[PDB]
RNA sequence: GAGCUAGCCCUGGCCAGGGUGAAGCUGGGGUGAGACCCAGUGGAGGCCCGAACCGGUGGGGGAUGCAAACCCCUCGGAUGA
RNA sequence: GAAUGCCGGCAUGAGUAACGAUAAAGAGGGUGAGAAUCCCUCUCGCCGUAAGCCCAAGGGUUCCUACGCAAUGGUCGUCAGCGUAGGGUUAGGCGGGACCUAAGGUGAAGCCGAAAGGCGUAGCCGAAGGGCAGCCGGUUAAUAUUCCGGCCCUUCCCGCAGGUGCGAUGGGGGGACGCUCUAGGCUAGGGGGACCGGAGCCAUGGACGAGCCCGGCCAGAAGCGCAGGGUGGGAGGUAGGCAAAUCCGCCUCCCAACAAGCUCUGCGUGGUGGGGAAGCCCGGGUGACAACCCCCCGAAGCCAGGGAGCCAAGAAAAGCCUCUAAGCACAACCUGCGGGAACCCGUACCGCAAACCGACACAGGUGGGCGGGUGCAAGAGCACUCAGGCGCGCGGGAGAACCCUCGCCAAGGAACUCUGCAAGUUGGCCCCGUAACUUCGGGAGAAGGGGUGCUCCCUGGGGUGAUGAGCCCCGGGGAGCCGCAGUGAACAGGCUCUGGCGACUGUUUACCAAAAACACAGCUCUCUGCGAACUCGUAAGAGGAGGUAUAGGGAGCGACGCUUGCCCGGUGCCGGAAGGUCAAGGGGAGGGGUGCAAGCCCCGAACCGAAGCCCCGGUGAACGGCGGCCGUAACUAUAACGGUCCUAAGGUAGCGAAAUUCCUUGUCGGGUAAGUUCCGACCUGCACGAAAAGCGUAACGACCGGAGCGCUGUCUCGGCGAGGGACCCGGUGAAAUUGAACUGGCCGUGAAGAUGCGGCCUACCCGUGGCAGGACGAAAAGACCCCGUGGAGCUUUACUGCAGCC
RNA sequence: CGAUGUCGGCUCGUCGCAUCCUGGGGCUGAAGAAGGUCCCAAGGGUUGGGCUGUUCGCCCAUUAAAGCGGCACGCGAGCUG
RNA sequence: UGGGAGAGGGUGGUGGAAUUCCCGGAGUAGCGGUGAAAUGCGCAGAUACCGGGAGGAACGCCGAUGGCGAAGGCAGCCACCUGGUCCACCCGUGACGCUGAGGCGCGAAAGCGUGGGGAGCAAACCGGAUUAGAUACCCGGGUAGUCCACGCCCUAAACG
RNA sequence: CCGAGGGUAGGGCCCGUGACUGGGGCGAAGUCGUAACAAGGUAGCUGUACCGGAAGGUGCGGCUGGAU
């Protein structure tokens, strides 16, 4: 559930906050944090290349194990579930019987005290990771690699998951979070279960200040600007779009498809997203 | 009110100083010109 | 040329005093268990009043100025974007 | 001789404005050629969360002393931040460097670019962050944590003694962290003392007093005491920490666990060294063998890496410790002690300002620390005042108009005016009390009202003590006294009813607009499967993101409530393996030039041949659009109904003379004596209408309307008073402007508005304070307007290109 | 057009007279009182308020009357805005 | 105490038929629909047939005039948790009872909020017919919704 | 001291009245269509939802107080 507030300020009337119930530990493992170099949306030339970024709360980056096949057969105990400011999902601290310690992102239903393990021979249980070819058709899965040994890329945000839909040759067929149907190589690793913190999307920010804490600076409409600034600029008084709705750079932004047509991964994408 | 000159010696030397000028094509031409004209000071003098 | 100004980045600093009294917690009541109600405790908030500090609402003065934007009175924010 | 020409010089305005905060001066003595202005003394005033003190920047000798006064100083000058000269800045411990890293910058390897150059993990550089050893007093004209004195301390080298598997740029621990709130115990700082020390005083009616006045501390190793921070111990196993590891991590077993222990810091004490007032006397002496004690208040500072709660989840690296590798184990390291060694730069002075930024000794701007006392509920607010610092570098008179800032006003009380603009009123605290409506928080300090000083008596609880006295905090009850008045001075909301717009706190046109504009949570459309889309770049490379569709980009709408209709013909976008059109290229029927020829060369039809366009369809919270005429009902009027032309389809709900209504001050109702505004209605909506959203909405607003109560010099209608100017005298002394001028009125004339022409009238010569009708007064080669085959910003289904993409 | 500042208000007037009032007259469909209409007459006078930026106008309460014009639609080196 | 029947309820899992869509094959001139038609779909290859896949909803036969529940209502199969009820024994308690204003709880469908899901169906809506007209009945489309969770709504020819 | 009451201010309840507006009843000599009663010409009624000049329609679920 999400936590609500009594309307004792105009903003607490709508503000909702996560309950943080799953979190058992409030400090990150010191050996697994490193400083995150805040960018402000600026590239190496010093230029804004993503608008309206910066000024958010300071964060340390928790190193996440998106490989997992690094330690096949070596089981680990779920020591803690922690807050991670760098992702919507929560993280889980693993204590391997190796003595090694790592973070994975927390599946839904994971239990502090539980054992997890990775490998072809892993049981089909929440928190375990296996190559896709050894996971039964129909089971929902997360932290999915897109190519072998390149790292988990798919189904990583809070509440997300992919479902195994069948097998074809060296490839399994997944329904991705987006509804897309895609072939992924069978040697790609995945973690059974869905990502936790599914309530994430029911959060109501509540005020402008909260967006600013996240590093989101105010977004100013193209219609509020001048012709030098934006296609939608100008007009005396307010103005409708007066042309097909465009980005600051002139390209149309109501329907225009933008995926590159000759892209090689088209050979592996069966059905474009839904909705 | 607060005016435009807010002197700062590190800023002066790091911006207009001799090593700054030497680092860059335009900066070296500045020096060449200033020497060709006979300037007594090639670069702003800063206490340091 | 970003020693003015705009934004961001790193690292420091500052915000008298007073007011309001959220959740939680404990007790009591309540019930099959609850919801919930009350009291105490508690100390939340782009909360309130108001200096510093940041402003620049209205009026008056100034107008070869004290000043190429100032002065007086009044007024906005003052734990927060 | 003219170019609002250029350079220079010198005039006019003119002895005029001004002399830079209205904090304020007076006298006496001295010095000197000269004194309102310099020095000295007494009196007066101003600052005191500063207008005092300390630090950082910036400035760069402005510091100290002597001798000067041409210029500088808004007057003066004997003085000075000015002229000349001499002197003055002392560090192992303060700051920076011989230490570390942050953003960033640079950059071996490596990548990219016509050149110049652009990137780039490591490394390096980079601080006001981390790290690191000095406190108190004294001394100079001028420096002092630097010199001196006392008491402490750090590192390097070397040697001795003891101890240990020693050893690192490698592994590990640690360093290492937010915001808000906050415990205990301390210190800084403060207040009181009938106690301790002290020169003296007894006035002018009283007091020789438990009188007045002054002061009553500072630093300090070891040790000890108090308060806190930090940390479990042993064994066994071990596959992880990119070699090794006995370290760290993980697993198990046993003692210990909110203890102690070990360790570290703070505070107290502490050998010792210091300081030491008023007053008086000429910075110094004396006071003085100074005393140096008790109680209370008490930090935001310290113990500290303390505690709790919360979500937005809060640097790095070295120093340090530990582990081991080569090695080396007569070494090496650790601990104690001792001797030696210990470099470079800064240090003066100003520092909220006359020494910095503003051309000025400029009412402006400038980061950190200290910032006493009393009273007002608190406080850094306000009044006064300590320490300390100042009276603002022109004065002296006068007592007009007028101006500024300020005080008061009979009767009236918004009649002022675009508007109560302005100014009154209200005003802190305690108590009583408080409406619609509401999202149940609020609205709310609603409104409105009562109390407020002093004296005496009684009494309740708390803090420190000890449980008591003392002190200090929070109270309660009774009886009285005084004044016009008790937050007696200063600081401190006027209130309400009702519309519009925007939900709200915020943001903005630096220097004419703060708003209804922007932003905002939230809603929807849409793109994006990750080497994402998108953005910057020629590229490499970056951002996006060390993120992964509960995510990221673009667009509109803008809390919330109830909702968001019809039109897909045009444009856009999406889908469509048919077909049409389609470039290079392929193909080569046929034709041509030339040659004696083989041959060389040229043109070229059918056919094959992509995107795009055409074509088929979908799509509105995509661009956008959302009718007209005639007829018809028991009176009239109107038309539920019917007919008909057109269209892609003819505006739904809701709202409506509106931030939209031309006619318009529509009509009607309300408010007013009177209402072009306002509120409520109606609907012939010139020309509302549903995310350029429609209609509502509690709360909010230095937004813009309308009304009322309170109160007022806003006004009837003006009067008086205050100070700073204006005026006069002494000192200093501008300005724009200026064809030259010996520069009146009228009625005329004149390029059509005459001091200057005609006629007439008026008029002795020259100034001072005043007022603004004229000199088509000054200022700025009109912004409007037009013209120029003048410019620039912007737009697009103008033209033609280019990037980008296909 | 190398600049002749603009509506309205406030303030300050001054003039014209085609006279709103007061004075003097003739005609009357002038009984009186009250009017109508023309003539002479510019000496003085010619109110306060609601609406609206307004001039104007409408309205309220009065009045002897609530005049119309000119003066760069008088007057911004006089004010307002 | 010992037994019984049952779509009584809640949670989780799971099975087959059918519709739709998508992919592959095969194949051609229509399919569909009605009282009859037209809109629509179809040579851009539909319908009819075969194979593969995805997905939601409802459970044929058994099934009945049946069963269960206080009512609303409950129907594939399995497991778990759980209510009511009947019978036989006549063992225990000793009138512990009946009803019940207020209260509390449950309460079909539609509807509402937040989020999922979306095959079929289907208000609104669009088109075709019918008809004097046809904002209907019939036909081709079609969005909420119908389904899941949680929170509301509290109505009925909630009837015997 | 209490005190009739008067005054300031703020609440509650009732009645009368109001531009305009909502539907209701009656009138009937009108206009429109014909929803219900027969299988009433789409069986009806129904709670609710959306919609249409109007009766009413349709969806979802329910009742028979439904003809054959
Ligand atoms: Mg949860
Ligand atoms: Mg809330
Ligand atoms: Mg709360
Ligand atoms: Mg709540
Ligand atoms: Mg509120
Ligand atoms: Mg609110
Ligand atoms: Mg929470
Ligand atoms: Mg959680
Ligand atoms: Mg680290
Ligand atoms: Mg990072
Ligand atoms: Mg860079
Ligand atoms: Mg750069
Ligand atoms: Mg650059
Ligand atoms: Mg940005
Ligand atoms: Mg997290
Ligand atoms: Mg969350
Ligand atoms: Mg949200
Ligand atoms: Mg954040
Ligand atoms: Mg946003
Ligand atoms: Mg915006
Ligand atoms: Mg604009
Ligand atoms: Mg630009
Ligand atoms: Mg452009
Ligand atoms: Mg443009
Ligand atoms: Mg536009
Ligand atoms: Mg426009
Ligand atoms: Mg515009
Ligand atoms: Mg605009
Ligand atoms: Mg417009
Ligand atoms: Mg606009
Ligand atoms: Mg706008
Ligand atoms: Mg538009
Ligand atoms: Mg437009
Ligand atoms: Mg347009
Ligand atoms: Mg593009
Ligand atoms: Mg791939
Ligand atoms: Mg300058
Ligand atoms: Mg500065
Ligand atoms: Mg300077
Ligand atoms: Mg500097
Ligand atoms: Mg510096
Ligand atoms: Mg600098
Ligand atoms: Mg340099
Ligand atoms: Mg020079
Ligand atoms: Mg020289
Ligand atoms: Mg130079
Ligand atoms: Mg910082
Ligand atoms: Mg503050
Ligand atoms: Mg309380
Ligand atoms: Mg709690
Ligand atoms: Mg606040
Ligand atoms: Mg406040
Ligand atoms: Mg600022
Ligand atoms: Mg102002
Ligand atoms: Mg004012
Ligand atoms: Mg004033
Ligand atoms: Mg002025
Ligand atoms: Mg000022
Ligand atoms: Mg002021
Ligand atoms: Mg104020
Ligand atoms: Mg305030
Ligand atoms: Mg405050
Ligand atoms: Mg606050
Ligand atoms: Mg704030
Ligand atoms: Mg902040
Ligand atoms: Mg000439
Ligand atoms: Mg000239
Ligand atoms: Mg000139
Ligand atoms: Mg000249
Ligand atoms: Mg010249
Ligand atoms: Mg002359
Ligand atoms: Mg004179
Ligand atoms: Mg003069
Ligand atoms: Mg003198
Ligand atoms: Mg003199
Ligand atoms: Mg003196
Ligand atoms: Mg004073
Ligand atoms: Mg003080
Ligand atoms: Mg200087
Ligand atoms: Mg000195
Ligand atoms: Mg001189
Ligand atoms: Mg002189
Ligand atoms: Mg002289
Ligand atoms: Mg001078
Ligand atoms: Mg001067
Ligand atoms: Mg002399
Ligand atoms: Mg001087
Ligand atoms: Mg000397
Ligand atoms: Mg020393
Ligand atoms: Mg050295
Ligand atoms: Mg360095
Ligand atoms: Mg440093
Ligand atoms: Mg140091
Ligand atoms: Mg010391
Ligand atoms: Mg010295
Ligand atoms: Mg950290
Ligand atoms: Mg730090
Ligand atoms: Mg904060
Ligand atoms: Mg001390
Ligand atoms: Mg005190
Ligand atoms: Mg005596
Ligand atoms: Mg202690
Ligand atoms: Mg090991
Ligand atoms: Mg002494
Ligand atoms: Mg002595
Ligand atoms: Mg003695
Ligand atoms: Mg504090
Ligand atoms: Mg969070
Ligand atoms: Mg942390
Ligand atoms: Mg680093
Ligand atoms: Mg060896
Ligand atoms: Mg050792
Ligand atoms: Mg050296
Ligand atoms: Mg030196
Ligand atoms: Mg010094
Ligand atoms: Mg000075
Ligand atoms: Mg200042
Ligand atoms: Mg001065
Ligand atoms: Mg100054
Ligand atoms: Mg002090
Ligand atoms: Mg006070
Ligand atoms: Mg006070
Ligand atoms: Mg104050
Ligand atoms: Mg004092
Ligand atoms: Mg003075
Ligand atoms: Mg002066
Ligand atoms: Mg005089
Ligand atoms: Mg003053
Ligand atoms: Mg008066
Ligand atoms: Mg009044
Ligand atoms: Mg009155
Ligand atoms: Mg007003
Ligand atoms: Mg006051
Ligand atoms: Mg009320
Ligand atoms: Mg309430
Ligand atoms: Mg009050
Ligand atoms: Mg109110
Ligand atoms: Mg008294
Ligand atoms: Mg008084
Ligand atoms: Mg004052
Ligand atoms: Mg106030
Ligand atoms: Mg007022
Ligand atoms: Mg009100
Ligand atoms: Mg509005
Ligand atoms: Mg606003
Ligand atoms: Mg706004
Ligand atoms: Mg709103
Ligand atoms: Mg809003
Ligand atoms: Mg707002
Ligand atoms: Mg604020
Ligand atoms: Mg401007
Ligand atoms: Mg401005
Ligand atoms: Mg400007
Ligand atoms: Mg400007
Ligand atoms: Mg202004
Ligand atoms: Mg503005
Ligand atoms: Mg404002
Ligand atoms: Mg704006
Ligand atoms: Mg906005
Ligand atoms: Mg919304
Ligand atoms: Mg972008
Ligand atoms: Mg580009
Ligand atoms: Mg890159
Ligand atoms: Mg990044
Ligand atoms: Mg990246
Ligand atoms: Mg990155
Ligand atoms: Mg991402
Ligand atoms: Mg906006
Ligand atoms: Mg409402
Ligand atoms: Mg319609
Ligand atoms: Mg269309
Ligand atoms: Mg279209
Ligand atoms: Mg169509
Ligand atoms: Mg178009
Ligand atoms: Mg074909
Ligand atoms: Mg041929
Ligand atoms: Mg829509
Ligand atoms: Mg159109
Ligand atoms: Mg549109
Ligand atoms: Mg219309
Ligand atoms: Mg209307
Ligand atoms: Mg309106
Ligand atoms: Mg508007
Ligand atoms: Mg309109
Ligand atoms: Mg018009
Ligand atoms: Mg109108
Ligand atoms: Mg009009
Ligand atoms: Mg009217
Ligand atoms: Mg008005
Ligand atoms: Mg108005
Ligand atoms: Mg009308
Ligand atoms: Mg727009
Ligand atoms: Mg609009
Ligand atoms: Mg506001
Ligand atoms: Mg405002
Ligand atoms: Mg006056
Ligand atoms: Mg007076
Ligand atoms: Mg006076
Ligand atoms: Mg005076
Ligand atoms: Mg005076
Ligand atoms: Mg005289
Ligand atoms: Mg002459
Ligand atoms: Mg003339
Ligand atoms: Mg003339
Ligand atoms: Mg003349
Ligand atoms: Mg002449
Ligand atoms: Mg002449
Ligand atoms: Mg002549
Ligand atoms: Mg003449
Ligand atoms: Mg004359
Ligand atoms: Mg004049
Ligand atoms: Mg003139
Ligand atoms: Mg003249
Ligand atoms: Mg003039
Ligand atoms: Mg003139
Ligand atoms: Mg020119
Ligand atoms: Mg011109
Ligand atoms: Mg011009
Ligand atoms: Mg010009
Ligand atoms: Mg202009
Ligand atoms: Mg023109
Ligand atoms: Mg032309
Ligand atoms: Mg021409
Ligand atoms: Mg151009
Ligand atoms: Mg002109
Ligand atoms: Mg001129
Ligand atoms: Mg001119
Ligand atoms: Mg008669
Ligand atoms: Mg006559
Ligand atoms: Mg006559
Ligand atoms: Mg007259
Ligand atoms: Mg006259
Ligand atoms: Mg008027
Ligand atoms: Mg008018
Ligand atoms: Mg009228
Ligand atoms: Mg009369
Ligand atoms: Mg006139
Ligand atoms: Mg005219
Ligand atoms: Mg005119
Ligand atoms: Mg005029
Ligand atoms: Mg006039
Ligand atoms: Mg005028
Ligand atoms: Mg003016
Ligand atoms: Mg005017
Ligand atoms: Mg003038
Ligand atoms: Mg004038
Ligand atoms: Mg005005
Ligand atoms: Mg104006
Ligand atoms: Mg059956
Ligand atoms: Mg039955
Ligand atoms: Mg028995
Ligand atoms: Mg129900
Ligand atoms: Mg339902
Ligand atoms: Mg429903
Ligand atoms: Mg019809
Ligand atoms: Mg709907
Ligand atoms: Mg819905
Ligand atoms: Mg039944
Ligand atoms: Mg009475
Ligand atoms: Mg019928
Ligand atoms: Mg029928
Ligand atoms: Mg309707
Ligand atoms: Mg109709
Ligand atoms: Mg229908
Ligand atoms: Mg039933």
């Amino acid at each position: 559930a999400v936590k609500k507030f009594k309307p004792y300020t105009p903003s607490r009337r709508f503000m909702t906050v996560a309950d943080f119930s799953e979190i058992t530990k409030t400090e990150p493992e010191k050996s697994l944090v490193k400083p995150l170099k805040k960018t402000g949306g600026r590239n190496n030339q010093g230029r804004i290349t993503v608008r309206f970024r910066g000024g958010g709360h300071k964060r340390l980056y928790r190193i996440i194990d998106f490989k997992r096949w690094d330690k096949v057969g070596i089981p680990a105990k779920v020591a803690a579930i922690e807050y991670d400011p760098n992702r919507s999902a929560r993280i889980a601290l693993l204590h391997y019987v190796d003595g090694e310690k790592r973070y994975i992102i927390a599946p839904d239903g994971l239990q502090v005290g539980q054992q997890v393990v990775a490998g072809p021979d892993a049981p089909i249980q929440v928190g375990n990771a296996l190559p896709l070819r050894f996971i039964p058709v129909g089971t929902v899965v997360h932290a999915v690699e897109l190519e072998p040994k390149k790292g988990a890329k798919l189904a990583r945000a809070a509440g997300t998951s992919a479902q195994i839909q069948g097998r074809e040759g060296d490839y399994v067929i997944l329904r991705l979070p987006s509804g897309e149907l895609r072939k992924v190589h069978g040697e790609c690793y995945a973690t059974v279960g869905a990502v936790g913190n599914a309530d994430h999307k029911n959060i109501v920010l509540g005020k402008a200040g909260r967006s600013r804490w996240l590093g989101r600076r105010p977004h100013v409409r193209g219609a509020a600007m001048n012709p030098v600034d934006h296609p939608h600029g100008g007009g005396e008084g307010r103005a409708p779009r007066g042309r097909p709705p465009a980005s600051p750079w002139g390209w149309q932004t109501k329907g225009l498809k933008t995926r590159k047509r000759r892209k090689p991964s088209s050979r592996f994408i069966i059905a474009r997203r839904k909705k | 009110m607060k005016r435009t000159w807010q002197p700062n010696r590190r800023k002066r030397a790091k911006t207009h100083g001799f090593r700054a000028r030497m680092r860059t094509p335009g900066g070296r031409k500045v020096l060449k010109r200033r020497r060709q004209k006979g300037r007594w000071r090639l670069t702003p003098a800063v206490r340091k």
